[PDB]
């Protein structure tokens, strides 16, 4: 086909492809769903496998995933890094600690989730998000990124 | 003609390029217990082209930084990487030179600029002191590296790479030579910033800034490099079978030579710790220049009292 | 030019992937040892240029006064080496 | 395991040890 | 001073091999039933045409063709 | 002496905002920033009865999950002069010491991961993996199991566990094994971790060390040995000492309590008694679910439990045991209310990162991640 | 021994019905195993168990085409299984 | 297992020994059906020149002892 | 008992032994052949979604109301599952129902707030409120996370025949 709807649609799907196969996380690591997450690189659960790289600085990342408690003092860190990132940027808050405010919801040090210091695309739930269902959580995150639809809105814009 | 024996040497070498960032993801992943990259296309063939395409469109942040450099360090990288392609004897080489080694050794030691300019033009008072470990390491590691050559030269007559074919006929320079091509082997693990020697980039440098299109470039380098100082290995010191009448076999073997021992520091990698900044300049320095000087003379007299000067041309 | 066809071909490539990068997505010198380090490497570059004529001067007809030379060269450069590790040098 | 009796010798010379003995596949 | 070589044999096994090796191409040339060879086989290896000269007369000089019997020979470099 | 606030993605449990004065690569001084995970774990306490302050212990130090929470048992335990059943007891040994294998893994691999060794992770990450399955099914939760709770254990061990901590136990040797004949002796761990961070004696004590760090330095103690807590008197295990202490010597301690825990283990399973696992006090402990749903006056207690609390008599105790990082002690104030009023958690760690300073002195960039991977340093337990 | 190993490998890409069956298989999981079929949901669902692999792998589900109509051939979703077969595919129950 | 490292290695050395063969084909077929000469010292340039000077344009035409 | 770790003459074939050791590097070769024997070992990773990680039937996973089986939801408003929860997550606001008996007009587990500790599961008199198996309930808003009466309610329905399976493995054991 020619109508450059179909020419659009396929490109944008491609594009979707690409940033959506290879997403590269960088892991903050506050707190202790570090682990769970560090058990997802581990082999039981691959997160390379599915093209997730292991470790990434935040200039190369696609995705970053606040796993922790998002203190008050790292509440200004964060934010740089989230700055840092390039322009298809995204951020999985894992954790109950980091989705709202956990356990240490009420304290005084602790912001009462990370969605008030950045803008956040997929909540992962559970105090030590299973490791499996942060990969459901990434896996959630390929599935937003395929319906994203950029050049079709240029195109009808 | 030319033309296509230029995308032949090149297209050819970059989807190769492509296929080692897999074929490393994937025996890193197995000696680690997981499949590696496997779900995106048949077996993760392309899952190269994904990141590639996922890099370029990311956006080239420029952070701010001086621009030009910024941009002058990645294309140099890819540039003077690929370039060395132009000589190599895979069977005929491409471009033949007559003083074709020096090109190699010229053309690798350009590259430390890119580092350098790379480490200046990002404006951090912490990544302009990571370029500073490689540039000084490379400019060092080069120092072994032209000696290792020169004692090899001295036992094939000429500067040329093509001359190795007629020399390594009847057995390969690594049986004579062997202390010089674990020598050569450590150097190539240097210069191309991998593992065992990377401290660059292990954390604490010219890819800090450098993200989407300029990290692909380098990358890009990077990885051929890998490839090229492995099949400079595979002639000069793994000498594949040469018969004149077919041309292929030697093309064949320098292919199997060449994966294994790309296959090598992929497994290098993997399996070292990283060495400290002055424990590998201590190694090159101390351990290394004193024994790559000394075999240096033993080769210029090796020659002489067994009277096998090489013959010239 | 043979060389020059390649070459060009090969900055095309990368301006090429540059440019597309770019297009698509619309103060402390402690270390004087690191100083140091690099006076050497020059010292020792230089040495290799006096060294690189080596595969001709082989031929050389003289032989002893080749050897005899290179020999010299080589030993004067390692205590220069030598002396690099008597003193505080390439201790970083 | 599948080890097939030479990839499982390649791998106990290059280990020094019996990993049959001691498999990373837990099995009923 | 046998331990000046044996720790520094066990510790430090590079400077020694380094300055063995140093000392070993200083001296198989020294004594070598071949060293003598280099020179003459780079020296015979022809490379500048050879200019005949004029026949005068009363000399060994291979005259006519050079396959005579007369002059320098290489059966050293062959057979060597 | 640039200062380069070196620090947070950086090599620390996230936080650590190490800044930093080096001249070139040499390190001046290093002034480590903490509580960029202070939490408030503390005060919150105050605020909460002593059962539903027990999951808190769990995330001070979340590496080691349940080691922690022995500790609170303990204390609480004390104040109530009550102390667990016997099979209890071998429980909370048995997942003690699990525990510190998962806390030596994680310290060992990750330490390896900063020097730039990625295969050990790898590696032990699976066997880590099968281990937290263990908590899984004994607590429901991987980390964060709440398993042991101030009487006791909260449910007995599944039928079957046993059995499978054994073909583990079985087996994980050789994991250890072949970590090593990839980085106990080779020819770059020891460069990189030998003479590096050496620590005296006099002084390890002084900065109050109390670990692995103190143990590295050959001073002999081990609260394990010295003060028995639980039932880790009735087993037989040799306590890893060592000789010029420095990176390299203290690792190869974490890599023998690793191989000494399977010992502890081993006798675990040998030797648990038939019994109860939680105190018959329905003063202190929750009556079954079937009691609570026949007898009126295990409802009672069962209302009461849950909704006000223990209820622990006025005093106040410092108890403290051998997390796998080093003394975890609770100094856990009460007045009779049934809510705590000061539960000050000693860290192994605190003091452990107060040492950075006069561990890393003269040293290069890389000498700093190494020495915070000797250390073992969990943000959660200094920041509490 | 190997070619004992070749004759698994080929049978295993018979075993998936035609070539374009398993190109199916192959796509949408990037794993061909061969399994018996212990249950097929009223949701379009596929399980099979296999006593041979390791614990981890021994019992997997091919999800299906449109389960509740959302062209889920190619956005393979966990929560798809049915909450019933849950349990069995997490190994909470051995019983089918 | 490891089966599966074999498809990538298969595209890399597929795309190593392309050029060399490739190389070594545009050669045999730009130089008339033999391998292109190396004039490394003025006297082979010399003959390579000669010979062109000999006959047609281009040096691979060799005129034989039939001349 | 105590143990130690590392506590410690120069022979030709002593140091000749270490002195290659050092020349060609052979206990690095003794790391190489490590990880080439695994190259050979099965990989222990499972395809995520075709194979699940094994979790047993005491894993706490989301939060669920039952029902009675008669169609009466258990839930009898004592609010104490709402008094042993650490973050405060639960909150229930009830009023006698019109039939007389107690039930809650409002239950709302704030999951975001909550660590899942579990304790709601055992403090429960009729156990209306459990730690249902499902783990996979990640949401693209806040708000999804934050779960009503209607909600659990409805997880409750949906992952009853489990978790009444689940409650029935592990109820000798409480
Ligand atoms: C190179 C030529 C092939 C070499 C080779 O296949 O070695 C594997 C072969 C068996 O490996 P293994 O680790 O014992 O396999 C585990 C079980 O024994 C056997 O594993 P299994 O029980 O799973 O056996 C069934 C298996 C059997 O698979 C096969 O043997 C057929 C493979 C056909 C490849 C074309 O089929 C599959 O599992 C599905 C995958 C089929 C092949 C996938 C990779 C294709 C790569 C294509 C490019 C190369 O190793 C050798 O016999 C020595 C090969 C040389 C080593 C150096
Ligand atoms: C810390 O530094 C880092 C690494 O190295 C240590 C990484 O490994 C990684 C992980 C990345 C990888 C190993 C995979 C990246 C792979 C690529 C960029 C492949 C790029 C391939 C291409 C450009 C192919 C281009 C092909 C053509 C133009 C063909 C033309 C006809 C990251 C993210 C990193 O930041
Ligand atoms: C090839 C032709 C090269 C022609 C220029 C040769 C060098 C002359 C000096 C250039 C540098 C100083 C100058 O006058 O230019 C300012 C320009 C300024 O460029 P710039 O803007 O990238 O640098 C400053 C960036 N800010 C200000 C944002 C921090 O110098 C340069 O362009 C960088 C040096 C390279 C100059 C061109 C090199 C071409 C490729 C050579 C390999
Ligand atoms: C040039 C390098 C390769 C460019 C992309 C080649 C095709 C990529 C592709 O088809 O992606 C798979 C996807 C299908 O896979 P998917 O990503 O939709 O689903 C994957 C499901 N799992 C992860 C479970 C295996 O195809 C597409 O949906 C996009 C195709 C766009 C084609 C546009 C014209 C070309
Ligand atoms: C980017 C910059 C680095 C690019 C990569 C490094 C290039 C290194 C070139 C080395 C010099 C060329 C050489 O050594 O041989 C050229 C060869 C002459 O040698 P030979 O074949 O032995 O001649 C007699 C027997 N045939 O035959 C020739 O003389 C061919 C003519 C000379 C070609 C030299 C290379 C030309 C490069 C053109 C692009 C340069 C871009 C420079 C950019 C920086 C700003 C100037
Ligand atoms: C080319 C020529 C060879 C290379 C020359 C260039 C390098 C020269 C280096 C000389 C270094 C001398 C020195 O001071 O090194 C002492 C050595 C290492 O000590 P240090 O650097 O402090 O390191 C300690 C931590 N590893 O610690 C030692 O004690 C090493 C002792 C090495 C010598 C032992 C004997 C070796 C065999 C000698 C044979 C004859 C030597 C040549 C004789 C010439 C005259 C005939
Ligand atoms: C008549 C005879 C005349 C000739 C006489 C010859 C005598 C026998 C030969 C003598 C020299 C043999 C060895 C030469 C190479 C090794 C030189 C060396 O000493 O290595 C440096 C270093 C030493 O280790 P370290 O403990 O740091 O130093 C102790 C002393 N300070 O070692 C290292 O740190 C190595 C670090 C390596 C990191 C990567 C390891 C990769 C291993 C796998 C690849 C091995 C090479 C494969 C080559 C393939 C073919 C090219
Ligand atoms: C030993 O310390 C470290 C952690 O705790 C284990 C981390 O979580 C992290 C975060 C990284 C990941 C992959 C969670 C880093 C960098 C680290 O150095
Ligand atoms: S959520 Fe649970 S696990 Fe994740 S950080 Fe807060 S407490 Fe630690
Ligand atoms: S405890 Fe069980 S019943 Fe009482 S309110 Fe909370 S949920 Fe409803």
């Amino acid at each position: 086909r020619s109508r450059a709807e179909y020419v659009v649609t396929k490109l944008d799907d491609l594009i979707n492809w690409a940033r959506r196969s290879s997403l590269w996380p960088m892991t903050f690591g506050l707190a202790c769903c570090a682990v769970e997450m560090m058990h997802m690189a581990a082999p039981r659960y691959d997160m390379d496998r599915f093209g997730v790289v292991f470790r990434a600085s935040p200039r190369q990342a696609d995705v970053m995933i606040v796993a922790g408690t998002l203190t008050n003092k790292m509440a200004p860190a964060l934010r740089k890094v989230y700055d840092q990132m390039p322009e298809p940027r995204y951020v999985v808050s894992m954790g109950s600690c980091a989705n709202g405010g956990g356990y240490y919801h009420y304290s005084y040090s602790v912001v009462r989730g990370c969605d008030r210091i950045v803008p956040v695309d997929i909540y992962v739930p559970g105090c030590p998000p299973t490791a499996e269902a942060l990969l459901y959580g990434i896996l959630q995150l390929q599935r937003k990124i395929k319906r994203e639809q950029k050049l079709k809105i240029w195109y009808r814009r | 003609m030319f033309f296509i024996n230029i995308l032949t040497l090149l297209v050819p070498i970059l989807i190769a390029m492509a296929f080692l960032t897999l074929v490393e993801r994937k025996i890193l992943g197995y000696m680690q217990l997981r499949k590696g990259p496997n779900i995106v296309g048949p077996y993760g063939i392309l899952q190269p082209f994904a990141d590639a395409m996922k890099l370029f469109m990311k956006e080239p942040m420029r952070p701010t930084t001086s621009m030009s450099l910024f941009i002058i360090a990645p294309t140099l990288s890819l540039t003077l990487a690929l370039s060395l392609w132009v000589p190599l004897p895979m069977p005929h080489p491409l471009i033949n030179l007559n003083l074709g080694i020096l090109f190699i050794l010229a053309t690798s030691s350009l590259s430390v600029y890119s580092i350098l300019w790379s480490g200046w033009a990002s404006n951090s008072k912490y990544s302009l002191f990571g370029a500073l470990r490689a540039v000084a390491q490379t400019i060092s590691y080069e120092v072994t590296m032209a000696i290792i050559l020169l004692s090899v030269l001295l036992m094939n007559g000429s500067y040329s790479l093509q001359t190795l074919i007629t020399t390594q006929e009847h057995m390969w320079l690594l049986l004579p030579a062997w202390p010089m091509a674990m020598m050569w082997f450590i150097s190539t693990l240097a210069e191309t910033n991998r593992a065992p020697f990377d401290l660059t980039e292990g954390e604490s440098g010219f890819n800090v800034e450098y993200a989407a299109g300029p990290f692909a470039l380098f990358f890009m380098a990077e990885y051929t490099n890998i490839i090229l100082m492995n099949a400079l290995t595979t002639i000069i010191f793994l000498g594949p079978l040469y018969y004149i009448n077919l041309p292929e076999l030697y093309s064949t073997n320098f292919m199997m030579e060449a994966l294994l021992l790309s296959s090598t520091f992929l497994w290098i990698r993997a399996s070292y710790p990283r060495f400290r900044y002055d424990q590998l300049m201590h190694l090159l320095w101390k351990n290394f220049l004193p024994l790559t000087l000394a075999l240096c003379m033993w080769h210029i007299s090796l020659p002489i009292f067994t009277a096998g000067v090489p013959p010239y041309m | 030019m043979n060389l020059y066809t390649v070459i060009f071909i090969n900055i095309l490539l990368s301006l090429t992937l540059i440019l597309v990068a770019f297009w698509l997505p619309q103060r402390l010198p402690f270390s004087m040892k690191f100083f140091l380090v690099a006076i050497t490497f020059l010292l020792f570059d230089l040495e290799i240029a006096l060294l690189l004529p080596l595969p001709w001067a082989i031929q050389t007809i003289k032989t002893s006064t080749m050897m005899i030379m290179a020999f010299i060269l080589v030993t004067i450069l390692s205590l220069g080496l030598a002396y690099e590790w008597t003193q505080k040098g390439l201790e970083w | 395991a599948s080890a097939t009796r030479v990839i499982q010798k390649l791998r106990n010379w290059a280990s020094g040890q019996d990993l049959q003995a001691k498999l990373q596949l837990r099995y009923q | 001073i046998s331990a000046f070589l044996k720790n520094a044999w066990a510790k430090e096994p590079v400077l020694v091999v380094s300055f063995s090796v140093w000392g070993l191409a200083i001296i198989m040339p020294m004594i070598s039933p071949y060293t003598k060879y280099a020179s003459m086989i780079n020296k015979a290896t022809p490379y500048n045409y050879p200019v005949p000269v004029r026949d005068d007369g009363n000399m060994p000089d291979v005259p006519s063709h050079p396959q005579d019997p007369l002059g320098p020979s290489l059966d050293w470099l062959k057979n060597l | 002496n640039m200062t380069l606030n070196f620090g947070p993605h950086p090599a620390a449990h996230g936080v650590l905002r190490l800044v930093l004065e080096l001249s070139g690569e040499m390190v001046r001084k290093c002034d480590p920033h903490i509580g960029l995970l202070h939490r408030g774990t503390e005060k919150l306490i105050e605020y909460k009865t002593y059962l539903q302050a027990l999951p808190y212990f769990d995330r001070l130090d979340y590496v080691s999950m349940m080691c922690n929470e022995q500790a609170y048992s303990i204390a609480v335990e004390k104040l109530l002069n009550i102390q667990p059943p016997p099979r209890a007891q071998w429980i909370r040994v048995l997942f003690g010491e699990i525990t510190r294998i998962l806390n030596h893994i994680m310290a060992v691999t990750t330490h390896a991961l900063d020097i730039g060794a990625m295969t050990p992770f790898f590696w032990m990450f699976e066997e880590r993996e099968k281990m937290f399955e263990f908590y899984e099914r004994v607590s429901g939760a991987r980390m964060h199991a709440a398993y042991i709770r101030p009487g006791g254990v909260h449910q007995d061990l599944p039928l079957g566990l046993l059995d499978d901590i054994y073909e583990f136990s079985k087996n994980f040797s050789l994991r250890i094994d072949e970590v090593e004949e990839m980085l106990t002796n080779n020819r770059i761990w020891r460069n990189r971790t030998v003479d590096i961070g050496v620590v005296t004696a006099e002084d390890a004590l002084n900065y109050g060390f109390s670990g692995v760090m103190l143990r590295g330095s050959g001073i002999q103690w081990d609260l394990r040995k010295t003060q028995p807590y639980d039932v880790y008197d009735q087993v037989e295990f040799d306590v890893p000492i060592g000789s010029r202490g420095d990176c390299y010597d203290r690792y190869l301690c974490r890599v023998e309590e690793m191989r000494q825990s399977l010992r502890i283990i081993e006798q675990c399973l040998n030797k648990m008694p038939p019994g109860e696992i939680k105190v018959d006090d329905a003063k202190v402990s929750p009556p079954k679910r079937a009691e609570m749903k026949t007898s009126m006056e295990s409802l009672i207690h069962h209302f009461k439990l849950y909704t006000e609390g223990y209820q622990v008599p006025p005093g106040a105790t410092y108890t403290a045991i051998e997390a796998p990082k080093g003394e975890f002690g609770v100094y856990l104030v009460s007045d009779g209310s049934s809510r705590p009023y000061r539960c000050k958690i000693k860290a192994p760690g605190f003091a452990h990162l107060a040492g950075l300073d006069k561990m890393s002195k003269g040293h290069m960039l890389a000498d700093v991640v190494a020495i915070i991977g000797t250390q073992d340093i969990v943000f959660g337990e200094i920041d509490r | 021994e190997l070619v004992e190993v070749l004759k698994r490998g080929v049978q295993q890409v018979t075993g998936h019905g035609g070539l374009r069956g398993l190109l199916r298989v192959f796509f949408r999981a990037n794993d061909i195993r061969i399994g018996t079929l212990v249950g097929e949901d009223k949701y379009g669902n596929k399980y099979y168990e296999d006593n041979k692999q390791f614990f981890g792998r021994h019992r997997w589900v091919i999800y299906t085409t449109e389960m509740n109509g959302k062209n889920t051939f190619w956005d393979v979703d966990g929560s798809m299984v049915p909450p019933e077969w849950h349990r069995w595919l997490h190994c909470m129950t051995d019983d089918p | 297992m490891w089966f599966e490292i074999l498809p990538g290695l298969a595209i890399m050395g597929v795309c190593l020994v392309i050029p060399g063969v490739s190389t070594a084909y545009i050669h045999k077929f730009t130089n008339g059906g033999k391998e292109k000469r190396v004039a490394r010292v003025q006297y082979q340039w010399y003959l390579m020149e000669r010979d062109r000077r000999i006959s047609g344009v281009n040096r691979y035409y060799v005129s034989k002892g039939l001349e | 008992t105590y143990k130690y770790v590392n506590k410690k003459e120069v022979d030709m074939k002593s140091a000749t032994d270490n002195a290659a050791r050092i020349l060609m590097w052979t206990e690095l070769i003794r790391g190489l052949g490590m990880t080439l024997s695994y190259l050979f070992r099965e990989p222990a990773t499972i395809n995520y979604p075709f194979e699940k990680g094994p979790l047993s039937p005491r894993f706490r996973g989301e939060h669920a109301l039952r029902r009675y089986p008669s169609g009466e939801e258990r839930c009898i408003a004592c609010k104490l599952c709402e008094a042993i929860c650490p973050a405060q997550a639960i909150t229930i606001e009830a009023e006698p129902r019109a039939d007389g008996s107690r039930r809650t007009t409002r239950y709302d587990i704030d999951m975001t707030k909550c660590i899942y500790c579990g304790f709601c599961q055992e403090a429960c008199p009729v156990d209306a409120i459990v730690e249902g198996p499902n783990f996979e309930f990640s949401t693209e808003t806040h708000e999804e996370l934050l779960y009503n009466k209607e909600k659990l309610l409805n997880n409750g329905d949906k992952w009853e025949a489990e978790i009444a399976a689940n409650i029935q493995a592990d109820y000798l054991y409480r």
